[PDB]
RNA sequence: UGGCGGUAGCGU
DNA sequence: GGAAGATCGAAAAAAGCACGCTACCGCCCGCGTGGTGG
DNA sequence: CCACCACGCGGGCGGTAGCGTGCTTTTTTCGATCTTCC
């Protein structure tokens, strides 16, 4: 009778509505994957949550309703397709249980040996290669003169992805 | 007449009724029908005649 | 055109956003959202 | 020194 | 004698609601998160 | 160690629900009859 469901939840507050949803005792599940992250300037690995805001929980509405999942503290609102909230299926769950994923993931990646434009500093607006992380706060690349390229490290804020 | 022309027979048909035209999209319970029901009228907390 | 959708200044730090330049925000980011999650092949309810 | 939203007012 | 065109009223959605002008008020993403100075 | 000056990703807001609510005219759709037949 207990069927999954899946839910959006608000920016920021996926923690919390996870314990709240705990606490309503109802099953919840959430990929997990860590990696390394700009972190405003540390290129540190934390966990995020692989594919954001989404939430898949297995309740039955009959036990408790479903307007108490949505109002919940946390939850922005329902998946749903049409009038009455989507029903994920059974094989989703199954293939999300063993998702044991590997990624680069696009905006951090200050990957070695990889291109990145600085923006900053003496050598604004200029490509150069991210060849190692030196320490956390400044990430090292091969900046570009005109004559050549050079090691060198600088602040992680100065540059960007290009 | 209204009464010939109301399909619903019974208390839990029409508070399935009344919940589903209360709140579309929502799967109709007895408990959720019966609560909207007693809390939208017979309730200090919302419903409140001056 | 930018200059269609200007940022007048406040005279307090701040600018005043038009409409439109935040509901091209929102077209830009729910179509980068879209690009990652298409990217780490999404389930097919996540995706729609 | 730019916009709006609300309020009030003038002439019809 | 059941299926397709008629229609028919009943309901639901969209667009409009004068012109100029003047003055004041309020705002010009909010919020969980973070770093820094008194 | 606590108040307060940025900040950078989301989106209805807020809440273990509900909020809406004194117009008229025109156009579209739809259930319900109906009705008319092949």
């Amino acid at each position: 009778m207990q069927s999954w469901y899946l839910l959006y939840c608000k920016r920021g507050q996926l923690q919390r509505a996870q314990e709240h949803l705990e606490r309503q005792a109802v099953n919840c599940l959430a990929p997990m994957i860590t990696l390394e992250k700009i972190v405003r300037g540390k290129r540190t690995a934390v966990s995020e949550p692989l594919f954001p805001n989404y939430l898949f929980v297995e309740f039955d509405p009959e036990v408790i309703h479903t307007t108490t999942i949505n109002a919940t503290r946390g939850v922005s609102h329902f998946v749903r397709f049409g009038a009455s909230p989507a029903i994920v299926p059974s094989a989703v769950i199954h293939q999300l249980s063993v998702y044991k994923p590997k990624d680069i993931v696009d905006p951090a990646t200050p990957y070695p040996g990889d291109k990145v434009i600085i923006t900053e500093g003496a050598f604004e607006g200029f490509q150069a290669i991210f060849t190692e992380p030196d320490g956390e706060a400044r990430s090292m690349l091969l900046l570009n003169l005109i004559n050549k390229e050079i090691k060198h490290s600088v602040k992680n804020t100065e540059f960007r992805k290009l | 007449e209204t009464l010939r022309v109301d399909p619903t027979n019974d208390r839990l048909s029409a508070l399935v009724e009344i919940y589903r035209m209360m709140r579309p999209g929502e799967p109709p319970t007895r408990e959720a029908a019966e609560s909207l029901f007693e809390n939208l009228f017979f309730s200090e907390d919302r419903y409140d005649l001056s | 055109p930018p200059d269609l959708r200007p940022l007048v200044p406040l005279d307090g730090g701040r600018f005043a956003t038009s409409d439109l330049n935040d509901l091209y925000r929102r077209v830009i980011n729910r179509n980068n959202r879209l690009k990652r999650l298409l990217d780490l092949a999404a389930p097919d309810i996540i995706v729609r």
